[PDB]
């Protein structure tokens, strides 16, 4: 439908998963620090 | 920008839309700025009299020594807590009058006792009362005084208009920004609307309605309300369709005029030059000096009933 | 000279009453102007009365107004008579106010959304007397704006996304530079048909023209021109009406209802 | 989905059009036309030329003098501080003379500049009206536009000149400012007792709402039938096609009656003009024959009555 | 990140991202500097530090 | 009944709901299923308005004067619940009937334009006015917290409601969305006057003259103001201005109270407190 | 799982996600600044 | 349900995922906003929310009929 080959989807998915995992790790660390500063619950 | 919902108080008939809206967060923050002070314990009743142990007592002549010293201790907290008692009394003794603060406070005592006995149709509807802490709030100089405003600078040959300039005294509108002088100090007519359907000798100009509008903006800013707190906007002139708070405001205007003309101006000789405006008049009292953004001072906290030295009898 | 005429009347009341009188007059005038096209009405009351009672309502009609057309095209009366016609349909039910059924083949029926009057058989003219809507093969001084697709050679697809031809020429307007028509070279009869812009969607990404009115097999019945360089007011109306009929007659599911 | 004809998908460029030739004794048009691509997605992509005669030059001179005076006074009101001028720009204004002068000429700082600015602005507006009349007549057209502009000018002069002269003072006139003239609008209503109860104010508001309704209906109608060539309204007026017939039939089926392609443009013309006519009367009756509109409405049985649930004691009636 | 991240530019052109980032960081810096200038705790010009050496007449206490 | 050229267009089909059950004409009107529903919603609403006038606010202030008839919403102490019939529930029933009638009218227009084969601009434009009414009586009362925030149904009383709501913010002219909406309204009136004037001038020339062409229309406004927008673009612009006015008025009324509870001039303090000046 | 991008175009979803994340971050920071409990500039 | 896979034979999945994602995001925003309005579940007020007590005969809101 989108006119992409199979590998054009495989590589995109792999790099997307890696980047999203790293980005989520960053925000997890940031939220842990924020909770150690001033709890909000 | 704010987020809903507000707290709403309905004042009129349903469908007429005479209501007050408050933001709960802003209301809590404003409440945090107007707390009262816990009163001193009652004095032991009886013993030596004031007129037999003191010489230069003139206002508080009819008290007991215990009540007298309790009143002094309280007014130390209400006005000058940082400086203590040397702020008003010259060191060395207590009967001397060689300082202006003692004279000013002696006049202020009479002003407070007059407020608590002669203007009960304003300050005693619910028994709130007036104390020294109502204005000073712990400061030697009140935070909300006014003087005759000169306005922005003008060229030498230009005649000022007193308007067309953003100002917080009229809540950031382009209305005349000095409504204090013609109304709260002098005695000018506030009414501009005629009371007949057809013309009969009412030659009020359109520029006087703007002065009235500026005074009303200042009043509603001082009390933290809107117009429909006292009016029905389809007839501003009609007392039959207004609210009971309009009568209280009517009396409050005269009370403030009395305070300014008979208690503040005669003190202009003895006050230092740091308490005067560019025209040479002292700091004067307005609606903001007591209410400070609330419909009642301190939201109606009652601390005047515990001190019998603040009543004429 | 005062503001009180009597104990009750004043000036501001007489003024409002005068305004009401003027407003009533103005409304009568406007409603009389509204009735220059389509009156007297065609109803059962007229035909039962044997063409004796004429239904015009209130107010009645105005005296005829003359328009003079430029370049000696003639003269037209705003209220005029027109010949009653025999429609190509048949009533569904005999009670008054009933709908009609488009007898025959609905696309080729001339009834309903696929209907049109018979306009004058002459081309619209410019300020100098030239034909107004002409193909770009004779308006050579025209051009396509920069950074724009230039829809020549684009494939046209039908309602169901099936190709029905390609664009061959673009018909523009000399007086106001804009596109009024596209020319499609149908690859089923070796013919060329016109397509109004209002019935075509430009898919500029993949370079396509979408026609959601009629299907791909319907491009073989579009009314044709008399001469390949100009069009008349009659033929333009016929061409537009044929495509408009497809908005109801194209498929079996377009007559309704949803439930 | 379907093409709604809101934007132009593909544009076509032809050489510039100078315009219909003018008769003898006219100046040539100034400027060379140019084309704008983004402007062509919503309308015609050609700007210029323009015609500028003698009336058009005089209007420009008068109007620029008036605007320069207004701006100079706004700058003087902040003591030549340009930064403070930018800060307070919406609140600044030039204001009429004081009520203690009547219809006399006060000093410059006390209302002379206002009088001069008003005179020059009025002169420029009149000259522009003459320009519109002359340009309408040069091409052989009629004069509907100049009549509508005359109605607008009538309301403008009632607002600024006629009523102050009738009242006998310049202090009744409106200032030159953004927030100042809104303040004037509010104070006018407050002083004369709730202008909501002025019946000509009611008629004017009705006609303004009606103008908005009529323009929405006409625009949507013409855009809906533009697939049949309905935007070419002149041809439909002189030779009725399917666009005009369908547009009439839609509204006849919807609300029982309809207009014509020619006639609807009359409904448009009268609805807008009556907005300002009834406006000009409405303020000429205020302060001259009616003192309080709420009491006038009570006298004529218009104001509603409510149950007495809140009331106040009158301190002037004790 | 992944070694094969450099393929990102096969989807986004350098010009339209360089312009956006350069026009974005400037706006963010201006906004942050203004926000800090608005507060009384982080205003470096009117903080009174170091000293005043500027004398600061009757006043209008209404404003 | 029928115009002299209308019989060609009365075709069967194009309905949304109903099919052949309600597919007929009543005089000049087309009814359909939504015609029935809308007509009877309107009839019940009218009858309940008349009964509310008959009862009156009391037995002493009841009157049949058309300027003074008013049906009022409930008290703010009922919240979002259902009020007794005599104390404000009649207003709620009439509001429901009005909403039903408006939606039925819009759907009947959709059916008519499906039948005629034309675009859907007209019901789409009507939906804006319907949405403004819904913001007035549904969205704002829910955000505020009670049905009592709606306006009363009366010719002169809803003016009192508008005035008091306006003065609850001490100066309503300083509302910015209000300024935008007013600018759009005035511009729309100007544009309508010019469009009507130009069409009439071209169609009705000087005496002894022929009808003017399309070039004259463009030349006139290029010689007055130096630009001409075109025949189709003037209708585009008219629709755009008329809808923008209503959209910004709805925005202006929905932010007064729910999103701002102070005076409107004070809102401008963000401009006056910038560090530039 | 690795078949979403046959249905959804990647080039537009990258820029959409990038814009959405920044809008959400700005919104959350403004909301936190508007609350006296969590303000980090004047609370201390 | 046993043969629910036929539901994708009538509705296009490409539009269905867009609609579902948009609807779910809108629902989440609405529910969060509703909680933020409520006086019981408002975490922005902080864990240590202590409203001001009234020591004397004072009232935060004026009286109304
Ligand atoms: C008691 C109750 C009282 C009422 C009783 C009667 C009730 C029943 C009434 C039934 C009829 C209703 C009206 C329908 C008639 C109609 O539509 O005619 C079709 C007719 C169709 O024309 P057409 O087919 O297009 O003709 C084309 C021909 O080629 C060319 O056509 P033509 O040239 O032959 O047309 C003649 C043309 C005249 O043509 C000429 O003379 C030659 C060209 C024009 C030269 C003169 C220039 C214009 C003068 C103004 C100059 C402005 C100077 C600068 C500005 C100063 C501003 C103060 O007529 C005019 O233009 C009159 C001049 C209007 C200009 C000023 C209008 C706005 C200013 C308003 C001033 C303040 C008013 C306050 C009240 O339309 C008109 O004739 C329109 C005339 C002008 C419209 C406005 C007229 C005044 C209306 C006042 C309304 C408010 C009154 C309130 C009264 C109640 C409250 C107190
Ligand atoms: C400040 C302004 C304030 C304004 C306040 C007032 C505003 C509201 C006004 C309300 C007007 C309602 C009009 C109803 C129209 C009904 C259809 C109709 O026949 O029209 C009659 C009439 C034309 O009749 P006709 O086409 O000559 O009659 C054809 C034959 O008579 C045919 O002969 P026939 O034998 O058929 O005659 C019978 C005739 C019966 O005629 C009447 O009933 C009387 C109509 C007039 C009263 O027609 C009918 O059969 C109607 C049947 C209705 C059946 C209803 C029940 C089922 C309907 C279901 C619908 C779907 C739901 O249309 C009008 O009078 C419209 C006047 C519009 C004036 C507006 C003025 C203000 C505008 C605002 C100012 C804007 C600026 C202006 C510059
Ligand atoms: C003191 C009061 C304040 C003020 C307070 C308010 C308040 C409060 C409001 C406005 C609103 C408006 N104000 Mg204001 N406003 C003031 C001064 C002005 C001035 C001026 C010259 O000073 C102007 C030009 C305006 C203009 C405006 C508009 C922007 C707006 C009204 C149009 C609208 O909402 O359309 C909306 C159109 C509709 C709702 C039409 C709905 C009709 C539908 C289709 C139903 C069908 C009708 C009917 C049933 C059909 C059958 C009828 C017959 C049987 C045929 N205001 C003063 C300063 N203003 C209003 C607004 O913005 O609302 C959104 C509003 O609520
Ligand atoms: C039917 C009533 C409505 C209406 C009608 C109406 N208005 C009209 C007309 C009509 C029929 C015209 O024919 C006339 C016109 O020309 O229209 C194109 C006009 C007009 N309506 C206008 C405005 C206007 N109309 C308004 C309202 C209305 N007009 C009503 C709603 C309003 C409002 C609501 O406030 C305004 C502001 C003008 C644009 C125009 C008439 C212009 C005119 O007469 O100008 C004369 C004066 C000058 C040209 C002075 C210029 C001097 C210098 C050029 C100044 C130099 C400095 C410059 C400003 C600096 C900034 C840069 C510049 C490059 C911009
Ligand atoms: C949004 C842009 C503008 C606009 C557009 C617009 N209006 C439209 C349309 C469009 C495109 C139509 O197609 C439609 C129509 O049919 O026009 C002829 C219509 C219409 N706009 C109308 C009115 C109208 N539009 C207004 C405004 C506007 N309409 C905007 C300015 C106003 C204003 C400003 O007040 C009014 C009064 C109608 C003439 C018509 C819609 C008719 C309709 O819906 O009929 C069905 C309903 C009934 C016949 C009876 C309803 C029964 C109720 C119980 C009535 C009372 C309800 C009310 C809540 C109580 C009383 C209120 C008090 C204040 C009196
Ligand atoms: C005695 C008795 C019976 C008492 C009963 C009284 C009662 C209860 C009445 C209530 C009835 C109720 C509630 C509902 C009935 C509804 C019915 C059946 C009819 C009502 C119809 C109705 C609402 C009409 C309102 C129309 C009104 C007032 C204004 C519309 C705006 C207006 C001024 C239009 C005039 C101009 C026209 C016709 C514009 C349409 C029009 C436009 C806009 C074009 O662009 C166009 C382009 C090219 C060709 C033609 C046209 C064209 O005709
Ligand atoms: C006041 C009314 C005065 C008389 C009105 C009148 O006389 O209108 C009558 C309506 O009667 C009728 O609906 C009678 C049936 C009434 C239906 C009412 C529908 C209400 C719900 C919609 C006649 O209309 P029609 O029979 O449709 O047309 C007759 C022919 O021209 C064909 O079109
Ligand atoms: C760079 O730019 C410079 C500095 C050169 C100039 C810039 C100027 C600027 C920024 C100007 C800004 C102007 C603004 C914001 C103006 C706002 C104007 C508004 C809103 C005006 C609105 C209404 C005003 C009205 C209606 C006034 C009408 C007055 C009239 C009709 C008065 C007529 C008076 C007459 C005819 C008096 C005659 C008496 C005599 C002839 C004796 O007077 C001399
Ligand atoms: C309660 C009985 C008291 C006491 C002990 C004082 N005041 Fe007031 N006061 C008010 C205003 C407007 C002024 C002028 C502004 C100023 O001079 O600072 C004063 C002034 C004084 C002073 C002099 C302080 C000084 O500057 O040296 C003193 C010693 C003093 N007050 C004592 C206003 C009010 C009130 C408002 C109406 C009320 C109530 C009081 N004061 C009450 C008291
Ligand atoms: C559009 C239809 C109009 C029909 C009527 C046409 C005639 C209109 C004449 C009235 C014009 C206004 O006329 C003006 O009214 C006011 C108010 O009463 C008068 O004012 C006078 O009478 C009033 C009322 O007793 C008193 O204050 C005093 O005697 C005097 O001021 C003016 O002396 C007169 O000039
Ligand atoms: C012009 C639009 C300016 C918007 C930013 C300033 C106001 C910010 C919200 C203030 C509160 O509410």
């Amino acid at each position: 439908m989108t006119g992409l080959t199979e590998q054009e989807a495989q590589e995109f998915h792999g790099i997307f998963v890696q980047s999203m995992t790293a980005f989520f790790g960053i925000v997890v660390i940031a939220h842990i620090l924020a909770w150690l500063w001033r709890p909000w619950l | 920008c704010e987020r809903p919902p507000p707290e709403v108080v309905q004042k009129g008939y349903r469908g007429v839309a005479m209501e007050q809206n408050y933001n709960p967060r802003l209301l809590e923050a404003s409440l945090k700025q107007n707390l009262p002070v816990e009163s001193l314990p009652a004095a032991a009743p009886g013993g030596p009299k004031v007129s037999d142990v003191y010489q230069n007592v003139q206002v508080l002549k009819d008290l007991s020594v215990a009540e007298f010293t309790r009143t002094m201790v309280a007014v130390t907290t209400w006005v000058s807590p940082k400086e203590g008692c040397n702020y008003c009394h010259v060191p060395g003794n207590w009967a001397s009058d060689d300082i202006y603060t003692k004279v000013v406070s002696r006049r202020m005592f009479e002003m407070v006792r007059a407020a608590n006995s002669d203007w009960k149709q304003h300050v005693a509807v619910n028994g709130t009362g007036v104390t020294c802490y109502t204005c000073h709030r712990g400061n030697p100089v009140p935070k909300y005084v006014w003087v005759t405003d000169p306005g922005p600078n003008q060229p030498s040959g230009v005649k000022p208009t007193g308007q067309n300039y953003a100002s917080s005294t009229v809540a950031y509108a382009a209305l005349p920004f000095d409504p204090y002088t013609p109304f709260l100090d002098q005695t000018n007519e506030i009414r501009v609307i005629g009371q007949t359907a057809l013309p009969a000798g009412n030659t009020t100009s359109l520029k006087q309605a703007e002065w009235t509008y500026g005074l009303m903006m200042q009043i509603s800013d001082s009390l933290g309300v809107n117009c429909t707190f006292c009016h029905n906007s389809r007839a501003f002139y009609d007392w039959k369709q207004s609210t009971p708070q309009r009568t209280t405001a009517w009396y409050a205007i005269r009370h403030v005029r009395d305070i300014n003309q008979n208690y503040i101006w005669p003190l202009n000789d003895v006050l230092p030059a740091s308490r005067k405006g560019p025209y040479g008049d002292p700091f004067k009292v307005g609606c903001m000096t007591c209410h400070q953004g609330a419909y009642r001072p301190l939201y109606g906290a009652q601390m005047a009933k515990d001190y019998p030295a603040l009543y004429a009898s | 000279m005062s503001a009180a005429i009597t104990e009750y009347m004043d000036v501001a009341q007489l003024t409002i009453w005068a305004f009401w009188f003027f407003f009533a007059g103005l409304i009568i005038y406007l409603r009389r102007e509204d009735k220059r096209e389509g009156y007297p009405l065609d109803s059962d009351r007229t035909e039962r009365s044997g063409g004796r009672v004429k239904v015009v309502g209130f107010p009645d009609l105005a005296d005829p107004k003359t328009f003079v057309l430029p370049h000696n095209a003639g003269t037209v009366m705003a209220p005029r008579v027109e010949a009653p016609t025999s429609i190509n349909a048949t009533p569904v039910a005999p009670f008054p106010g009933a709908p009609f059924e488009p007898n025959g083949d609905p696309m080729l029926s001339g009834f309903g959304p696929a209907a049109s009057p018979d306009r004058a058989k002459h081309c619209d003219l410019t300020f100098e007397g030239l034909p107004k809507i002409v193909p770009m093969r004779v308006a050579t001084d025209f051009s396509i704006a920069d950074k724009d697709p230039d829809p020549r050679g684009m494939t046209v697809v039908g309602l169901d996304g099936e190709v029905a031809g390609t664009i061959s020429d673009i018909w523009v307007d000399r007086s106001e530079p804009q596109i009024r028509y596209l020319e499609v070279d149908v690859s089923a009869t070796k013919k060329k048909v016109l397509l109004p812009i209002g019935f075509s969607r430009f898919d500029k990404k993949a370079g396509k023209v979408k026609v959601a009115a009629i299907k791909a097999a319907h491009f073989a019945n579009v009314p044709a021109l008399s001469k390949p360089d100009q069009i008349t007011l009659y033929e333009e109306d016929k061409v537009c009406a044929y495509y408009a009929g497809g908005k109801l007659y194209a498929t079996a599911e377009r007559a309704g209802p949803l439930l | 989905p379907e093409y709604q004809n809101i934007f132009t998908a593909v544009q076509v460029r032809a050489p510039a059009y100078p315009g219909v030739p003018l008769p003898k004794g006219h100046l040539p048009r100034i400027g060379r036309p140019i084309f704008s691509y983004w402007l062509g997605k919503i309308g015609d992509a050609q700007i210029g030329p323009i015609y500028l005669g003698f009336t058009g030059t005089l209007s420009i001179i008068f109007g620029f003098i008036a605007i320069f005076i207004i701006g100079f006074n706004m700058l003087a009101s902040v003591d030549w501080n340009i930064i403070q001028f930018v800060k307070h720009f919406f609140w600044l204004g030039l204001e009429p003379p004081a009520p203690q002068y009547g219809l006399s000429i006060p000093p410059l700082s006390e209302g002379g500049w206002w009088l001069m600015a008003g005179f020059f602005l009025t002169m420029s507006i009149i000259l522009w009206w003459v320009r519109t009349y002359k340009r309408a007549e040069a091409l052989g057209m009629s004069q509907h536009l100049s009549w509508a502009f005359a109605a607008a000018i009538f309301f403008y002069l009632s607002l600024g000149f006629i009523r102050p002269v009738m009242m006998g003072s310049w202090a009744e006139a409106v200032p030159f400012g953004i927030f100042p003239h809104l303040d004037w609008t509010a104070a006018f209503s407050i002083r004369y007792g709730n202008l909501y109860y002025n019946p000509f104010h009611m008629l004017s508001i009705a006609f303004l709402y009606g103008s908005a309704l009529l323009f929405a209906m006409h625009g949507a109608t013409i855009l809906a039938v533009s697939r049949f060539g309905g935007d070419r309204e002149i041809d439909q007026i002189t030779d009725r096609g399917t666009a005009a017939e369908r547009a009439a039939i839609f509204w006849r089926w919807t609300m029982g009656f309809n207009a014509s392609m020619e006639s609807i443009h009359r409904w448009a013309w009268w609805c807008a003009v009556l907005t300002v006519i009834t406006a000009g009367i409405g303020i000429l009756l205020t302060g001259t024959v009616v003192e309080n509109w709420y009491l006038w409405a009570i006298k004529h049985g218009v104001a509603p009555a409510y149950p007495e649930v809140v009331t106040a004691v009158d301190p002037y009636a004790t | 990140m992944s070694p094969d991240l450099w393929k990102i530019w096969l989807l986004i052109d350098p010009r339209r991202v360089l312009i956006a980032v350069f026009a974005f960081l400037t706006i963010l810096g201006l906004a942050i500097h203004m926000i800090l200038l608005s507060t009384t705790e982080f205003n470096w010009l009117e903080d009174g530090i170091p000293a005043a050496k500027v004398q600061q007449t009757p006043v209008v206490p209404q404003r | 009944a029928m115009l002299s050229f209308e019989r060609k267009y009365r075709v069967r089909g194009g309905t949304l709901i109903g099919g052949d059950l309600f597919d007929f004409w009543v005089g000049p009107f087309y009814v359909g299923f939504f015609g029935v529903t809308g007509f009877f919603f309107a009839l019940l609403g009218v009858l309940l308005i008349v009964w509310g006038a008959t009862i009156g606010p009391n037995a002493e202030l009841q009157t049949y004067n058309i300027w003074q008839i008013s049906i009022a919403p409930p008290d703010l102490s009922y919240g979002l619940g259902m009020a007794p019939l005599t104390e404000g529930g009649l207003w709620q029933i009439i509001t429901i009937c009005a909403i039903g009638a408006f939606v039925s009218w819009a759907l009947r227009e959709v059916e008519i334009c499906r039948k005629l084969g034309i675009g859907f601009h007209i019901p789409f434009a009507f939906a804006f006015a319907i949405g403004a009414y819904l913001v007035l009586v549904v969205v704002r009362p829910i955000l505020m917290g009670a049905w009592g925030h709606g306006f009363p149904y009366g010719i002169l009383s809803h003016l009192d409601w508008v005035s008091n709501v306006g003065y609850q913010f001490l100066h309503f002219h300083y509302n910015p969305a209000h300024m935008l909406a007013i600018t759009f309204f005035f511009t729309n009136c100007l544009a309508l006057s010019m469009h009507g004037s130009l069409i009439l001038s071209v169609t009705n020339p000087q005496k002894g003259e022929e009808v003017k062409t399309s070039e004259h229309e463009n030349t006139f406004f290029r010689d007055i103001v130096g630009y001409s927008i075109g025949a189709l673009a003037i209708h585009r612009l008219g629709l755009f201005l008329a809808l923008s006015a209503v959209f910004w008025s709805a925005v202006c009324i929905v932010i007064s109270g729910p999103f701002w509870t102070r005076g409107w001039p004070e809102w401008w303090n963000w401009w006056l407190e910038l560090p530039l000046w | 799982m690795h078949k979403i991008w046959q249905i959804f175009d990647p080039r537009r979803t990258l820029v959409a996600l990038f814009g959405f994340l920044f809008v959400l971050g700005l919104l959350i920071h403004f909301i936190l600044l508007s609350s006296p409990a969590f303000n980090w500039l004047s609370g201390s | 349900p046993q043969q629910l896979y036929k539901i994708w034979l009538a509705f296009d999945p490409r539009m269905a995922l867009i609609g579902l994602g948009a609807f779910l995001f809108a629902l989440a925003l609405f529910i969060h906003y509703m909680l933020l309005s409520s006086p019981g579940f408002d975490w922005l007020l902080g864990p240590d929310h202590a409203p001001v007590a009234l020591s004397a005969g004072m009232s935060a809101l004026p009286a109304g009929r």
